[PDB]
């Protein structure tokens, strides 16, 4: 739908990129990438990389040996990570497109496909020549990680059988051929297993968009890499960390509310953890590890891990006990809101915490080991051989209740810091002579709709079938949440011509007992929907803002084949070219109820720095230096806070149509 | 390599039996079984069965519906049990082989794969006309339970690529073409499946024959089936139960010994089970349930079952404390002969423990509940869909260490009762005018051997391919094995008599390097062999070859080789006479280069025949003597110094490589035993 135009030169480059996301598990020896790949000599091309040191390091490490082709790559393990990072450096410091391309061809040919794709996807994102380029949605690149094993197996069965043996029989199982695609209907995990109440939320926690979303978040801004590239953004890194989780968690909490599930559970490393996770997914070697209910974190195997983790926390508790201290070669003062940077970087243990370009093995990650122990897997066999859990991958992390429980813990500690900050005062927040006299919102209505994604990358083909470009294409379809578009009409009385910023937040109305929600202690349950600017004339004004224009969300990724068609028309998708790392639009609202679950909308209008000139979106945010999530980035005091340029509207989220996703999947 | 002749009527009937094990996971719309199934009108067939109540029962459950295809079937879940028992009764009461076969073709086509196989295997073993026919090995019928998921997966991929990407590359992943068929080399499991010392013995517990052996045990006498068929055996059923497990655990404890592992640990329902296991399997919907180390048995999900289990054992304690008590509508004394039988049936919750011809859904079973708690799965979704553990199948049970923990717990309880039995006196054991002067054994050597079987039944074929009854896909894995050896026995007799000669194998030392005393060692000996010799007065020497040992058998032949033998009017005679005994491969526990020390115990006593038992099992001594005599009960070790007894210290050596993996390395040629 929303597109953008592109010259034949961009087209050739884009198709070259996408060729690496096409048949990922296998090698076409006839194909151009293979000829290039097989014999390409990095050493002879040394002067075609910006950074000799990087390439040397790569050749060293590579001649030493990388991970093998049959294993499962995860970034959370040292040696694999380092291999990946070196490969990435290689892609990144390539002189030009051509060399980068030749470098990929090599790596595709010579290396573990998981490692390669991790590296490449990030390089494409992070390279400056490649800004403007497009990467396929992660569920197409790694489809095996966006579906339960039931479906995956059905796919393999159908392929072994070279088609359906009894079409009518297959239809009972949600399998049918549609033109030259085989289509699998896919149920969420709780259609087959309801082990605890968390399964109530599967349509969210398993939603291929939510998971892809987290995968983008990491890809844009990996914990091991410095934010150097982004210049000024670097000094805000910590801020972005906290914001991302605090937002995600708020959105998650909304889902919880509408399923009658309340606040996110706390755990202790010295105690068993009540909430299990039974992953219904596997790998060519092993199944993902399961965590039974009341799994005891404190066993022989974890004793040392727990020590480390306990210390990592106690250390931050000590920071909170002083207000000003020296850590990691910086001098920190918790009265300073800019210290959020340090705090965010502390918890993520990222490159910017130290002054470095990449993290080092001895700089041990709290998140890595939290994930590792929460994951409940047995100890890895060797460095390349471990039992995967959902927290070994960004594609799968959102699937485990424990994920939210972990980041909840971290975020909470970060707000323990936020308490140091002076609450915004009356006269910091006032917009003199402007008043929001009314807010009116359209119908807020959620629903489910079937969605298909191309899952072909999961299918293995034959020597003979590959040269024949024989087609066995696979689509997986499942109900995914969506909502109807809606308008927010804001009526404001500006005394005077002024330029304003309008901000829109969604928040809960009551807690799960009907206690109405007070800002004083519920400010962090506010989810930001929109940020925009408006000319405000004297007298009466009215802004109309449509949920499609909301800046914080994106449209669904277009499939590769569709992107591929658009390229022949000098076209490319807009949203995928620029706006990929945002939350998908359909998920903005939690699942409402047939009778209208109560939330509230917080509209806030405040003075914009004129510019004296015309305005464009991206730099317009950077010109006003308000902290992310303003004015709800720190504790509020209700009475000191409320003001005429604020408005709170009680709203109701309805749901229409079929309420349970499995009803779509009925034979 | 031994056979038995067979005529054309047999061959044709046999082939019919085997035809239903082809591509079990699918249907050949062109097969003969499919035409028979289509032609068979189940509602109009009341006249095919000798028991109309059983037919009516089936047709009733059938009118409401059975377990759908593609779900996992397990005998341990109530509704599925009723359905499977019902199907079995139809198989069993079919009046004729032609009626049996039509019914089997029907179920083959229209019923759940696992259910059908389950009942068909059993029916064949059980039916009068059909016994004496051969069955494919459990691992060739159910490859999915005998093949770890690394290989199973490689097989999926190979079939999807219709061969190999590039032949050299998958030589490196252990995949070979050999005679137009595929061979995948298979290793035993990591510590990511056995995450503790238990891994040391994966080569035993994952061993396909061992597992087959347990499945055959179940299938020969299902807990849910009364003993009516075996008449006077009914009296000895509980006694088998003890003997089977006692015996199996002995064999298992010997493996522990040579791997420095020591005594199978105790556990409690109120505490955590130390020793976890991650089954390398997945069903249609679910990966198998994992039990991590230090898994808490006592939690909300398991509370009510633990209450059940605890009282179940404690009431056995009350029965021991009283000695005479009215229980299960019998008045039972534990000094009685009938006691041993009772005890056994009590622990297994047999159909025999009650009134029952066929077990009532509502009679709660300690084994059933034990396996649910130790399996560590989430609670079943509905009653046709549960999350499988290794403890859900007899094919997979011997893989989970918790299995040996459970049954050792049972065996100890019965040994606790065995205090009530009267220890054998001196003249009781003393064979008058008969002495063993010497015993002599050949060198006892274990070693490893690759072994093949076709796993095609877990691989999927195209509409076209199925027409040929396709079976390309083989698993080659190193399995334990030993060289043949002979025992020679030197005897001096006053008189001509008939004697039974029994010889057992058991441990020599503690984990502390101390000699085991017999009072503590008797349960640790397993029977190798028994036979009857006419014994002449004067001095004689009896020789016995490991080849002729009563308790062990040759490997099964693949179904392909069975057919190739029928084509020339033969059958593999072990698959014929004795499919239900331990493979001879596993006769000796893995030795060492040192020689590992064990005792061979040789025992000669007077042969006093009784009318032949009609046997569900291992033909045992045609004696009024117990199973596993004279080790069927606690001993007084004085009474075991008799002249017709001989304890001989024996050392088991090993040859070639010490670990199975060294055999599945691409481009490494292993040290093979000679
Ligand atoms: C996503 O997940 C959902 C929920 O788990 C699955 O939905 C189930 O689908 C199965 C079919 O695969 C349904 O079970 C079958 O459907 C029929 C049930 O009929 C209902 O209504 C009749 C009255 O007409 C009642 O008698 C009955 O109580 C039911 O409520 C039956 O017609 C089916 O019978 C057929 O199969 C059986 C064996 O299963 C045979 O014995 C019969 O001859 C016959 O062929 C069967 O019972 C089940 O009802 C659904 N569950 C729910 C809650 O609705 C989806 O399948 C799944 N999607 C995917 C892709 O997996
Ligand atoms: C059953 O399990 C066993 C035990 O784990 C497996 O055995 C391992 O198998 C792999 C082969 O799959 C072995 O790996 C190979 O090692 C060879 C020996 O290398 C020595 O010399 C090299 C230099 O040549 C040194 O680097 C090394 O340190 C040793 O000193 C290598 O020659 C092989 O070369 C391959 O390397 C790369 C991958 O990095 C490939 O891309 C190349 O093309 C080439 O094939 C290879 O790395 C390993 O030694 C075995 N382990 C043990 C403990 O013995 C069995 O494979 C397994 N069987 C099955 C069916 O699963
Ligand atoms: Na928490
Ligand atoms: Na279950
Ligand atoms: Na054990």
């Amino acid at each position: 739908i929303k597109t953008k135009n592109v010259d034949a030169v961009f087209v050739e480059k884009q198709k070259k990129i996408l060729s690496f996301f096409q048949d990922v598990s296998q090698l076409n020896t006839d194909d151009e990438y293979y000829k290039i790949g097989k014999d390409y000599d990095i050493e002879m091309n040394m002067d075609n990389y910006t950074n000799k040191k990087a390439v040397e390091e790569f050749l060293k490490m590579y001649r030493t040996g990388f991970m093998p082709k049959n294993l499962e790559f995860s970034v959370f393990y040292d040696k694999m990570r380092d291999e990946a990072i070196a490969l990435f450096h290689l892609f990144y410091y390539a002189k030009d497109f051509e060399t980068f391309y030749k470098t990929a061809c090599f790596a595709r040919v010579h290396l573990n496909q998981g490692q390669f794709l991790y590296a490449f996807y990030i390089a494409v994102i992070q390279r400056s020549d490649c800004h403007g380029f497009v990467v396929p949605a992660p569920y197409e690149v790694y489809p095996k990680m966006f579906m339960n094993m039931e479906v995956l197996q059905k796919i393999y069965v159908t392929k072994m059988q070279d088609g359906l043996i009894n079409p009518e029989a297959a239809a009972k199982y949600g399998i049918h051929k549609e033109n030259d695609y085989f289509v699998y209907k896919a149920n969420y995990s709780n259609a087959v297993l309801y082990n605890n109440e968390e399964q109530r939320l599967t349509y969210f926690t398993e939603d291929i968009g939510m998971n892809a979303y987290y995968y983008y978040f990491h890809s844009h801004l990996p914990f091991w890499w410095t934010s150097e590239k982004y210049g000024a953004l670097k000094e805000r890194r910590g801020e972005v960390y906290f914001y991302f989780y605090q937002q995600l968690l708020a959105r998650y909490y909304f889902e919880r509310l509408t399923n009658g599930l309340g606040k996110i559970p706390e755990f202790s490393w010295y105690s068993p953890i009540k909430t299990g996770y039974y992953p219904l997914m596997l790998t060519k070697f092993t199944p993902f590890a399961q965590r039974p209910d009341y799994y005891n974190l404190h066993t022989e195997e974890n004793y040392e891990r727990v020590r480390f983790l306990d210390t990592y926390e106690k250390t931050f508790v000590q920071f909170l006990q002083k207000d000003h201290f020296e850590a990691f070669g910086q001098k920190i003062d918790f009265h300073d809101p800019k210290a959020i940077n340090f705090v965010g970087n502390y918890w993520q243990d990222n490159a910017d915490l130290y002054g470095e370009e990449v993290t080092k093995d001895y700089q041990r990650s709290y998140e890595v080991f939290a994930r590792r122990v929460l994951g409940a897997a047995p100890m890895p066999f060797d460095k390349y051989t471990f039992m995967p859990s959902a927290m070994d991958f960004y594609q799968t992390s959102l699937r485990d209740p424990a994920f939210y429980q972990l980041y909840n813990r971290i975020v909470e500690y970060i707000v323990e810091f936020k308490q140091y900050l002076k609450p915004y005062t009356q006269d910091k927040l006032y917009f003199d002579g402007v008043k929001i006299t009314d807010v009116k919102v359209d119908k807020l209505t959620t629903f489910f709709e079937n969605f298909e994604f191309d899952a072909s990358n999961s299918v293995y083909f034959s020597k003979e079938e590959i040269k024949n470009n024989h087609v066995h294409d696979v689509k997986v379809r499942q109900p995914r949440l969506n909502h109807s578009p809606f308008n927010v009409n804001i009526e404001v009385d500006s005394n005077v011509a002024s330029d304003a910023v309008v901000k829109i937040f969604l928040a809960p109305k009551y807690d799960d007992n009907g206690i109405p929600l007070t800002l004083e202690d519920n400010w962090m349950k506010f989810f930001e929907l929109d940020w925009f600017t408006t000319k405000l004339t004297a007298g009466q004004n009215k802004i109309i803002r449509n949920s499609n224009e909301f800046v914080i969300f994106k449209e669904d990724s277009v499939p590769m084949t569709e992107i591929m068609k658009m390229l022949d028309e000098g076209k490319v998708p807009f949203d995928m070219s620029e706006e990929f790392c945002y939350m998908p639009k359909r998920l903005m609202l939690p699942r409402g109820t047939e009778g209208g679950f109560p939330f509230q909308l917080f509209v806030f209008v405040y003075p914009f720095d004129n510019k004296g000139k015309d305005l464009a979106p991206f730099e317009s945010f950077v010109l006003d230096n308000k902290p992310l999530g303003f004015p709800l980035d720190r504790p509020v005091v209700d009475a000191l806070f409320k003001v005429p340029n604020m408005y709170f509207k009680d709203i109701f989220i309805y749901h229409e149509g079929e309420r349970f996703p499995y009803k779509f999947n009925i034979p | 390599f031994k056979t038995t002749p067979v005529d054309a009527a047999f061959v044709e009937k046999q082939k019919k039996i085997l035809s239903l094990f082809y591509n079990v996971n699918e249907i050949s719309y062109e097969a003969e079984y499919y035409k028979v199934a289509q032609d068979f009108n189940i509602e109009a067939s009341k006249d095919c069965y000798t028991n109309m109540k059983a037919y009516e029962n089936f047709m009733m459950m059938y009118k409401v519906g059975f377990l759908p295809k593609n779900l996992e079937f397990s005998i341990f879940y109530e509704k599925m049990r009723e359905e499977a028992i019902a199907l079995f009764k139809l198989f069993y009461y079919a009046k004729d082989f032609e009626c049996f076969y039509k019914t089997a073709c029907y179920a083959r086509v229209y019923m759940n794969q696992g259910m059908f196989l389950y009942a068909y295997y059993i029916a064949i073993i059980q039916r009068s006309d059909t016994a004496s026919f051969v069955l494919p090995a459990p691992y060739e019928a159910y490859p999915q339970y005998f093949v770890n998921m690394e290989v199973k997966n490689k097989m999926d991929y190979v079939k999807m690529m219709d061969g190999c990407l590039d032949e050299k590359i998958c030589y490196n992943y252990g995949i070979i073409k050999e005679n137009e068929q595929f061979v995948m080399y298979a290793n035993y499991s990591n510590s990511l499946t056995y995450p503790n010392n238990e891994d040391r013995i994966a080569y035993l517990t994952e061993d396909v024959g061992l597992n087959a052996y347990y499945y055959y045990f179940h299938s020969h006498l299902p807990f849910w089936w009364n003993s009516g068929k075996y008449g006077a055996f009914k009296e000895r059923r509980g006694e088998i139960y003890f003997f089977f497990y006692q015996q199996l655990l002995a064999r298992y404890y010997m493996e522990r010994l040579t791997n420095g592992l020591g005594k199978i640990p105790e556990f409690s329902w109120y505490s955590p089970l130390r020793t976890g296991y991650l089954p390398p399997f997945n069903s249609f919907y679910y990966p198998f349930a994992q039990r991590s180390n230090d898994y808490e048995l006592h939690t909300e999900k398991n509370y009510e079952e633990i209450r059940f289990l605890d009282i179940y054992e404690k009431t056995f304690f009350q029965y021991l404390q009283q000695g005479h008590f009215k229980a299960f509508d019998k008045k039972i004394d534990l000094h009685s002969s009938k006691a041993v039988n009772f005890v056994g049936n009590y622990w297994q919750t047999n159909a025999d423990l009650f009134e029952e011809d066929f077990l009532q859904f509502y009679q709660r079973s300690y084994e059933v509940n034990a396996r649910r708690v130790l399996g560590a799965a989430p609670k079943p979704f509905n009653q046709y869909t549960f999350i499988p553990s290794a403890l859900d199948f007899y094919q997979t049970s011997a893989r989970d260490p918790a299995f040996y923990q459970l049954y050792k717990r049972i065996v100890q309880y019965i040994i606790e009762f065995k205090q009530y039995q009267v220890p054998y006196t001196q003249e009781a054991l003393h064979f008058v005018g008969l002495k063993i002067s010497d015993v002599k054994v050949d060198k006892m050597v274990t070693f490893f051997d690759h072994f093949d079987f076709d796993a095609f039944n877990t691989v999927y074929f195209s509409k076209e391919e199925l027409k040929s009854s396709p079976h390309g896909y083989k698993v080659r894995q190193p399995r334990l094995n030993h060289k043949p050896f002979t025992v020679t026995i030197d005897i001096k007799s006053d008189v001509a008599t008939n004697a039974v000669v029994k010889m057992f194998l058991g441990p020599k030392y503690d984990e502390n390097g101390f000699p085991f005393s017999l009072e503590d060692n008797w349960m640790n000996f397993y029977e190798l062999d028994w036979f009857v010799q006419k014994v002449n007065p004067g001095q004689s020497q009896i020789t016995r070859s490991s080849t002729d040992f009563a308790f062990f058998k040759e490997d099964s032949l693949p179904m392909a080789e069975i057919y190739k033998l029928l084509d020339q009017g033969k059958i593999p005679t072990d698959m014929f006479n004795s499919s239900d005994t331990m493979p001879s491969r596993l006769m000796l526990p893995k030795g060492t280069y040192d020689g590992f020390p064990f005792q061979l115990f040789v025992f000669v006593y007077p042969y006093e025949p009784t009318p032949k038992e009609s046997e569900p099992f291992k033909a045992v001594v045609p004696d009024n003597k117990p199973f596993g005599y004279p080790f069927d009960r606690p001993v007084l070790p004085q009474y075991f110094k008799q002249p017709n007894m001989f304890f001989k210290k024996v050392l088991v050596y090993h040859e070639g490589e010490l670990f199975p993996y060294l055999f599945n390395i691409p481009h490494y040629t292993p040290d093979k035993a000679q």
